[PDB]
């Protein structure tokens, strides 16, 4: 779990 | 119409124009275009030529002979540069592309997102998603489409970035941030039933950390249709409390309903 979105592969 | 020719200003191999048939809302330009990933603080990439892998291959690198193949497991482009059937377009293997330390010549097969844009896009206004990409010609599955590009920031930056629409985690994980320097590849929109996947890339260097994302489609992509990819949870876990997906998927997973029924 991180702060921000993030896309990701 | 037109508004612009090229949002790329002659940095890709073929322009990018921009038209917008939904209302006055100029071409944005709220970010810089650049075509390489660019850095605002030290990155330490290891640039070292005597540290990469490299192969020895007296031909175009379609032999078992190509150790850049096997590091990719097998060299998983066609004759015309194209993703083999083959190819998990589900969980997709780290490419290693030939570089400047391999025997090879620089047009041998093994060096499809080297090369760059090759596709026609142009970037256009959505009814329901903002700015969107799509084709403007026919592109058969497997085909390399664009590279997602921009500022190349920490982990611990990006989770202090307060736009985080255009955040990419490559992986001491790095992040790419495109909304303040990037390519094309910040307009797509994320589908539920997407046409394009990304896949980490390596080319002239082999620093682990710093993969570079590239995007081939998945399937046939006709003339007008949008290009997309699945974000994935790691966007959508956070994104899903503040706005719906508008992609319109019968298979839809993240649409208001279907953000709805899971918190009920
Ligand atoms: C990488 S940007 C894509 C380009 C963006 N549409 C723009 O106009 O700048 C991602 C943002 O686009 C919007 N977006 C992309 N896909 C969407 C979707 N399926 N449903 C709703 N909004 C979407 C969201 O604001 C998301 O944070
Ligand atoms: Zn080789
Ligand atoms: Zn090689
Ligand atoms: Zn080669
Ligand atoms: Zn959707």
């Amino acid at each position: 779990t991180k702060q921000t979105a993030r896309m990701s592969t | 119409k037109i508004i612009c020719r090229d949002v790329a200003r002659g940095y890709e191999n073929v322009p990018i124009p921009c038209v917008n048939g939904v209302d006055g809302e100029p071409c944005p330009e709220d970010y810089k275009y650049i075509s390489e990933n660019c850095e605002t603080s030290t990155m330490n990439i290891d640039r070292n030529i005597t540290h990469l892998q490299h192969c020895t291959c007296v031909d175009d690198c379609s032999s078992s002979n190509c150790l850049c193949g096997q590091l990719s497991i097998r060299c998983w482009y066609d004759k015309d540069g194209r993703l083999l059937q083959e190819f998990n377009k589900i969980e997709p293997p780290l490419i290693f592309e030939c570089n400047q330390a391999c025997s090879c010549w620089r047009n041998c097969k093994n060096r499809v997102v080297q090369s760059g844009i090759k596709v026609r896009l142009q970037l256009y206004r959505t009814a329901k998603m903002g700015w969107g990409v799509r084709a403007l010609q026919t592109i058969p599955q497997g085909t390399f489409i664009c590279e997602y590009v921009g500022e190349l920031i920490s982990d611990a930056e990006a989770d202090v970035r307060e736009d985080d629409s255009y955040l990419f985690d490559l992986d001491e994980v790095y992040c790419i941030d495109a909304r303040y320097y990037g390519n094309i590849s910040r307009f797509i929109n994320h589908l539920c039933d997407p046409n394009i996947i990304p896949v980490r890339v390596f080319m002239l260097h082999q620093d682990l950390r710093f993969p570079r994302i590239a995007f081939f489609s998945s399937r046939d992509i006709r003339t007008g249709e949008e290009l997309g990819f699945d974000y994935g949870d790691r966007f959508w876990d956070i994104k899903s409390k503040y706005f719906t997906c508008q992609c319109g998927s019968e298979k839809c997973k993240h649409s208001a309903e279907a953000i709805a029924l899971e918190q009920s």
